């Protein structure tokens, strides 16, 4: 088991059990435990030595009733602060998960439209006064109102609803403290006013929201705190000029889209330093790109881009050039100007050889440069020696 | 057996970009894989008696199959999803029988990798000439002992336009299958043992390339209709037996990539350099005795290999070309290293490896994309600079 | 007030400030805090 | 052509050269070990691109074929060992590049 601990994408330490007939008490031994996943183990009961799992901040109960007695209740309510709690059953749910002190964040997955049950079983929400995070990938038609009584104290709300269209009716004003609404696979298709008429979102991710035209983002503005509106994952057919109004953009990922062409007001957002674009229609990529100084990944893979503008390269900022399946002629020596690029994906494409200069970039390797084995293979054998030497060392 | 958690361990990604999980030597396909719905692409070596479920309905990321040495089965919902999604397929038929015949159902398949091997009775195999129900093919890769093309290559030319064939060995016959080729514009064939262009490529109005890999190309004299192939800009006739090159080079200016690497050519023509749009022009480890000067007309070239030639002089006009990015003179019988080296502004790689040079000239500091790996050179070559041209090439 | 927002020594793990007022405070102000509790 | 080092090892076998090295101009390091030449053929110095030169256990009573060597410039290390050589000519003095003279 020792052996068997991994980590996660927050690289806190976790051990996947699946399929247990109950926890070990080896299990229970380890102190440096971070996330324990109880999936799919039948009817559990927990006992106290999980005290002795003194790190313990994140429980994933994935199909997992847990049984449950007063010390490690206390234990619980007291250590115990993120909860993702998947169901297929409102008796899966566990009533004691309503009486933790300390949780913040809580993921809850399945259906919770039921008869006599709706918006009732997670009434005790309101003694969880540390909720910040909730996650309802619950198939939820409207969002219940002992959440938005919550959601004076949360401060992060994401919806997955898997195509079901979510009653809006502007009910989302109450959430003042809102930070990051991203509600993903919506199917809304519009944007309600009360994603605008709160002041605190930072982070609007509308993930498969199915948005045929994003014609309310004049009213973004007033939102200082939004720096990234992630819409990808819609058929946004063009981008009206209008963007330009948003200025503290930074993180505008519009990747996965039928966008026919980003315009040159859209570079007027001089504060956006990360720009995703991929698998999109665009035509070409125009020269005001080298007005976004700030930009590190542009990220155009698998769109129409037949050559390569020297004003991409004016930017020096570059880090992460996702400029892979295009139909790039060829890739311009400018790219030896770009020292901030440590990888720039180059597979496939047009690109008829690869230019010295890209060993001119130092921060750049093998790992890095991602192209196919007979166009490494054009450079010069010694600078091919450089960039070996300066990847293995 | 295979927990999500080893499925994590063995993601990786593949030559097209995509997220691959290598499956080796398995009893068969486990739903644990299926579970994944982030997967692009699936690696299935040598599994065989296997049935897809409709199960992989779950992962729609799916653009790519590798179905290697594999006799797979099938269910209706997969056909309607792998109809639906795959795109790219790449299968190895070790057995004909390892070639499954399901999959000629779908419509949207545009990559196809048949690699393998194939017997006599070239033309019995209905598996390929099924791609009438294809739509959407565009690649095609048939690494095969294959001697007659199929039919099948006849119906599917509307949309196909990707060959590529190695034959290793065995005589591709049979080329009016490859004249009924109409919107085909890429042709790799290697090993097919063509003694001499067939009018099929030429009856090709839209070939975009051309590659005559390890055929016997004695000579060259079906040039003349190769000025229909306008869209003709890579002739890759590389490793060949081309022992002199003729005039009919003008029919075609529209060339641009030019590999004759290995090649039996003794003496360059004046009719090779007339073509100006030529950029990409290949003659590594050949035996050209000497360059004659009509090498200044090249202007836009921006490669010129002669690598291991027996050329022992330089005309200073290669030098005059300014545009010439490329230029590997490696290996031959040439003697100094041009001083006038520093009017080519526009020089990126000078491959003059393995030449007999005396002192390298202090004029590579006029030159501003020659590097030491660029001018590769035995080392004594190298120790050739002047102390103040070290202090500026160290820094460059 | 904005002045939780830039020097790295006096943040959030330093000073448990009001939380309910923590939320009114600007994003650049809870990068600082929220750095505490990392950094 | 694109071959660069050839060591024949013979255990006392003398080989009949006949002046027939004289492609290898892709050579670097001729190295001739026990092969009790005694002489020094052209070949061994008419080949530009040497570097290495070792005569190892071939009884060289008398070396008298340096001189001819300035046409090749890249010779560097002259590692004369396990010989017979009896005396070093002052005309050793002529030469300035080699670097481990052994």
């Amino acid at each position: 088991l020792r052996q068997r601990l991994t980590k996660n994408a927050q690289d806190k330490l976790e051990l996947h059990l699946f399929m247990l007939s109950g926890i070990p008490d080896t299990v229970f031994d380890l102190v440096e435990l971070e996330v324990l996943k109880l999936e799919l183990i039948p009817d559990v009961t927990i006992p106290p030595s999980i005290a002795q799992l003194t790190g313990l901040k994140e429980l994933w109960l994935y199909h997992t009733a847990a049984k449950i007695e007063a010390p490690a209740l206390a234990f619980l309510r007291e250590n115990l602060r993120a909860l993702h709690i998947k169901f297929t059953d409102i008796k899966e749910i566990p009533l004691w998960i309503y009486s933790l002190k300390t949780l913040e964040e809580l993921h809850l997955t399945g259906n919770l439209s039921a008869e006599n049950n709706r918006y009732i079983v997670i009434d005790g929400l309101r003694e969880l006064k540390r909720l910040k995070v909730l996650r309802l990938k619950s198939n939820l038609s409207k969002l219940p109102q002992v959440v938005t009584d919550v959601g004076v104290h949360l401060q992060k709300l994401s919806i997955n609803n898997e195509g079901t269209k979510l009653i809006v009716l502007n009910s989302l004003k109450k959430m003042v403290n809102l930070t990051e609404l991203e509600l993903i696979r919506c199917d809304l298709e519009r944007i309600p006013h009360s994603i605008f008429s709160l002041h605190n979102l930072q982070e609007i991710d509308l993930k498969d929201n199915n948005l045929k035209t994003i014609e309310e983002i004049i009213s973004f503005q007033h939102l200082h705190r939004l720096t990234c509106l992630k819409l990808w994952y819609n058929h946004i057919a063009y981008i009206p000029i209008q963007i330009g109004n948003l200025t503290n953009l930074e993180r505008l990922y519009l990747n996965r889209n039928k966008i026919e062409k980003i315009p040159t007001q859209l570079f007027y957002c001089r504060k956006l330093r990360y720009l995703d674009l991929s698998h999109n229609n665009l035509t070409f990529l125009p020269a005001d790109i080298g007005l976004l100084q700030n930009l590190q990944n542009l990220a155009v893979t698998a769109n129409r881009i037949e050559a390569l503008p020297p004003e991409l390269f004016q930017c020096r900022k570059l880090r992460a050039l996702h400029l892979g399946n295009n139909v790039l002629q060829s890739l311009p020596s400018r790219v030896g100007e770009l020292t901030n690029l440590t990888q720039i994906e180059l597979r496939g494409n047009r690109l008829e050889c690869l230019p010295v200069e890209l060993g001119e970039c130092p921060l750049l390797k093998r790992s890095g440069l991602v192209v196919e084995e007979d166009l490494f293979s054009t450079l010069p054998p010694e600078v091919k020696e450089r960039l070996w030497r300066a990847d293995k060392e | 057996e295979w927990t999500p958690d080893k499925l994590r361990q063995k993601l990786q990604t593949n030559a097209h970009n995509r997220l691959e999980l290598p499956l080796i030597m398995l009893s068969g396909l486990p739903d644990t894989v299926f579970e994944i719905t982030e997967l692009q692409s699936l690696k299935l070596e040598i599994i065989k008696n296997v049935m897809i479920p409709a199960t992989i309905a779950q992962l729609d990321n799916l653009q790519e199959l590798c179905l290697h040495q594999c006799s797979v089965k099938i269910h209706s919902a997969a056909l309607s999803f792998l109809k639906e999604n795959l795109k790219v397929l790449s299968v190895k038929f070790d057995d004909m029988r390892e070639l499954p015949p399901w999959m000629y159902g779908l419509r949207n398949l545009e990559e196809l990798y048949l690699v393998g091997s194939l017997s006599h009775d070239i033309s019995k195999n209905v598996t390929l000439e099924s791609l009438r129900d294809l739509k959407s093919l565009k690649i095609l890769s048939i690494k095969s002992n294959v001697s007659k093309i199929p039919q099948a290559v006849v119906d599917v030319s509307s949309h196909l336009q990707k060959m590529c064939v190695h034959n290793d060995g065995t005589k591709l016959v049979m080329l009016n299958n490859l004249k009924k080729m109409t919107n085909l514009t890429e042709l790799e064939l290697v090993h097919c043992d063509l003694e001499r262009i067939p009018h099929a490529v030429f009856s090709l109005l839209s070939l975009q390339e051309l590659d005559l890999k390890e055929n016997n190309l004695k000579s060259i004299e079906e040039i003349v209709s190769f000025q229909h192939l306008r869209k003709l800009t890579v002739l890759k006739l590389w490793y060949n037996s081309i022992a002199y090159i003729p005039e009919h080079i003008k029919k075609l200016t529209s060339l641009e990539r030019l590999f004759f690497s290995h090649n039996k050519v003794e003496v360059l023509p004046s009719h090779l350099f007339l073509c100006n749009k030529i950029r990409y022009l290949d003659l590594s480890y050949n035996d050209i005795r000497f360059i004659p000067p009509e090498i200044g007309v090249l202007q836009s070239l921006q490669y010129f290999s002669i690598t291991c030639n027996k050329v022992e002089s330089l005309p200073d006009e290669l030098y005059f070309c300014k545009k010439l990015k490329t230029l590997k003179i490696g290996k031959n019988s040439l003697s100094v290293l041009s001083p006038k080296i520093g009017n080519l502004l526009f020089l990126s790689y000078l491959d003059i490896k393995g030449n007999h040079f005396e002192v390298l000239p202090p004029e590579l500091g006029d030159c501003r994309a020659l590097k030491r790996a660029g001018l590769v050179v035995e080392d004594a070559l190298f120790e050739t600079l002047p102390s103040d041209v070290r202090e500026q090439m160290k820094a460059d």
